[PDB]
């Protein structure tokens, strides 16, 4: 898979 | 063939201090326990008790007869757990009841490296006021201050440290011929059988060096007689080598051994007949000196007497 | 001149002119932080404040240690330095110190507490034994992480902020009301048994349970009753660690009540983690059994920092330039072993933030 690119607060 | 039973209430004892129902216990002891009941690993409730840090409690086991220097399988002491935990009530309490403050662990550890490994300030104090040894080493030759500044205690690192310094000029002003200084240094606190790091005690110096007045003060104030440096010297060894024959006699008044061997075997009487100092011999004799002795070597006080040409020595050696 | 003050709460900054309309984002044990945006770069930085740090033996031991790494340390997954500068004109007058770092968005505390999948879970943790790893090729071993000194950025980047107690640091810095460093501390260091390399793991260990249960795992109330707290969860430790303890800590430990602990599976159920990731490493089972490798009390039964980015939850992510990266060469050889006096620090400190 591909790395997370949003992480919210 | 006959088979005893136990009630063994010390199980049910040792079970309510470790779980800290201090009611228990109460009731416990008011039925018939025994204050000292022992575990396989040498746990009485003294311990278990120090360990909750219930004040209370172990003044009533105290009063009731508990072992205050009680050591476990690793050489515990309560002591120890007190100073590990920072329990200071149980501390002083513990020391009132005549506790051990140089007590020695498994691994050389005093309750005063304890203190000085978990920074329980106020708790060391307490323990240096008792006497505790300053630099007490242990399996691995650390002093308290070394283990202070080990776990980053800096405080304790530099109160140690000081009364460090203390000793020092105590031996210092013992070696110099200072008087003054040395019953000074003494009511300031400083340990009088304090050792350099070759095992010299203040009276080890003032013997080397002649200082009778001085060798009279630390004996008066409690010094021992018979210590002994790295080398196996007593403070009799040095006297005896300088032929100070003045304390000579003081030292073998306040219990100094006569026949005190080193690593080679050399005794005070070596000492003297090898010098040449027959009045000390003639002292040596009196207080029953052994002139059989022999070094390593196979030398006798005898031997050394006719290897340095004392004829006048060797001949009283030989009618004894 | 080219200085500028400006008033924060209680706190005076004395910035350089370059850095503008500053912004408290946190208070620490140090001191307050600020947001500041960097006219010259043109972009945010970050701005923290150490007032007098020689006066403090261990405060100049840190502020000096810290110094030296943020400089030479470069990493994707530590903090970075942008710059050091000091409002004072000469070595008399010197103070305070001011470090420039990149400007993070928050800390851990917002994440462990919202409600994660499994990719962001595993990637932040992979993050984290980057940065670690990174610390160990070094020869620092941090000791001291926690949620608090753990910051991330709004595209789930993770860096480490600070580095740690030395070996002769202590059990905790200076007072903070927002942290309780108790909570994350290691086993071996509560019973005062040497640290391995490894005790960053059980740091990890906590953080990574606190993400599953949104709760402290191992909530001591006391320094030696934290240890209380580790054996009712985990179990009383086996005969074979016991053993390594010195004598009046072993005497402690044997006397302790004895506690079975539970199983991972019931300290962690299922439930509590998110839905199976379509990749088959993340699975509810994966993650425990992560759990079950970390929060282990003998250091010599706990895997290590190389074996976790190996292990199937987190070896998704593996990338030797991040993992296997160059380590930092530390130009002092005596960091942490170096002893001076207050004037000393002074001068030693002065000089670093000066070249
Ligand atoms: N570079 C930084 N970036 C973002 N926040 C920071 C930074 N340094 C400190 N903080 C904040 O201050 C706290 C401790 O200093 C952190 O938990 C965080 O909230």
């Amino acid at each position: 898979p591909k790395r997370p690119t949003t992480l919210n607060l | 063939h006959h088979h005893h039973h136990g009630s063994d209430l010390g199980k049910k004892l040792l079970e309510a201090a470790r779980a800290g129902q201090d009611d228990e216990v109460r009731i416990l002891m008011a039925n018939g326990a025994d204050v000292n009941a022992s575990d396989q690993l040498g746990i009485t409730p003294l311990h278990l008790v120090a360990i909750t840090g219930h004040l209370e409690i172990v003044e009533v086991l105290l009063k009731n007869g508990a072992d205050v220097n009680a050591h476990d399988f690793v050489g515990t002491t309560p002591l120890h757990l007190a100073a590990f935990l920072g329990h200071l009530e149980i501390v002083e309490v513990l020391l009132k009841y005549g506790a051990d403050v140089n007590a020695v662990d498994r691994d050389g550890l005093t309750p005063l490296h304890l203190a000085a490994i978990h920074g329980h300030l106020e708790i060391v104090e307490v323990l240096l006021k008792h006497g505790a040894l300053v630099k007490a080493k242990d399996k691995f030759g650390k002093t308290p201050k070394d283990l202070a500044r080990d776990n980053g205690n800096q405080f304790i690192y530099e109160l140690l440290e000081k009364a460090e310094l203390l000793e020092k000029l105590l031996l210092e002003a013992a070696r110099e011929g200072h008087r003054d200084r040395v019953e000074e240094f003494i009511k300031r606190g400083a340990d009088v059988n304090t050792a350099d790091e070759t095992g010299f005690t203040p009276l080890h110096l003032a013997a080397w060096e002649g200082h009778l007045g001085i060798v009279e003060v630390l004996l008066k104030n409690g010094a021992d007689v018979n210590a002994n440096d790295e080398r196996g010297h007593t403070p009799l060894h040095l006297a005896a080598y300088t032929g100070h024959l003045e304390i000579v006699e003081v030292l073998l008044k306040n219990g100094a051994g006569v026949n005190a061997t080193d690593v080679i075997g050399t005794a005070p009487l070596h000492l003297a007949a090898m010098w040449g100092h027959l009045e000390i011999v003639e002292v040596l004799l009196k207080h029953g000196a052994d002139v059989n002795a022999q070094d390593k070597f196979g030398k006798t006080p005898f031997d050394l007497a006719i290897d340095n040409g004392n004829e006048d020595i060797a001949e009283v050696l030989q009618k004894a | 001149n080219n200085f500028y003050s400006v008033e924060i709460g209680d706190s005076t900054f004395t910035v350089l002119k370059r850095y503008q309309n500053l912004k408290p984002i946190g208070s620490g044990a140090q001191g307050i932080v600020c947001a500041a945006y960097d006219a010259i770069l043109e972009r945010n930085v970050a701005i923290k404040k150490l007032s007098r740090p020689f006066q403090n033996q261990t405060h100049a031991k840190r502020a000096y240690r810290e110094l030296v790494l943020m400089k030479c340390v470069n990493h994707k997954n530590i903090i970075g330095l942008l710059n050091v500068f000091t409002p004072q004109k000469s070595l008399e007058e010197f103070q305070d110190v001011y470090i420039v770092m990149e400007l993070m968005d928050a800390n851990l505390c917002q994440v462990i507490q919202m409600e994660l999948d499994h990719e962001r879970m595993s990637y932040l943790l992979y993050q984290m034994l980057c940065g670690i790893k990174h610390l160990h090729s070094a020869g620092i071993i941090h000791r001291d992480l926690k949620p608090s000194n753990i910051v991330v950025k709004s595209d789930c980047t993770l860096k480490i902020l600070d580095f740690g107690l030395a070996r002769t640091a202590g059990t905790s810095f200076m007072m903070t009301p927002y942290v309780v460093t108790r909570y994350y501390r290691a086993p071996e260091v509560i019973l005062g048994m040497g640290y391995k390399e490894n005790v960053d793991l059980w740091s990890v260990g906590c953080i990574m349970g606190e993400m599953v249960c949104h709760k402290i795992l191992f909530p001591g109330r006391d320094y030696i009753d934290q240890w209380n707290k580790v054996i009712e969860q985990l179990g009383t430790p086996c005969p074979e660690f016991m053993k390594k303890l010195q004598p009046t800590v072993r005497t402690y430990v044997e006397n302790r009540p004895k506690y079975a602990g539970y199983s991972f599976e019931k300290l962690f159920p299922d439930v509590l983690f998110p839905a199976d990731s379509e990749h088959n490493k993340l699975k509810a089972s994966q993650a425990r059994d992560l759990l079950s490798k970390m929060l282990v009390i003998d250091a010599s039964k706990r895997i290590s920092v190389d074996e976790a980015l190996q292990h199937p939850y987190i070896n998704v992510w593996y990338d030797p330039s991040e993992a296997e990266a160059p380590p930092p060469k530390i130009p002092d050889k005596q960091l942490d072993e170096r002893e001076h006096t207050i004037e000393e620090w002074k001068e030693l400190i002065y000089k670093e933030v000066m070249d």
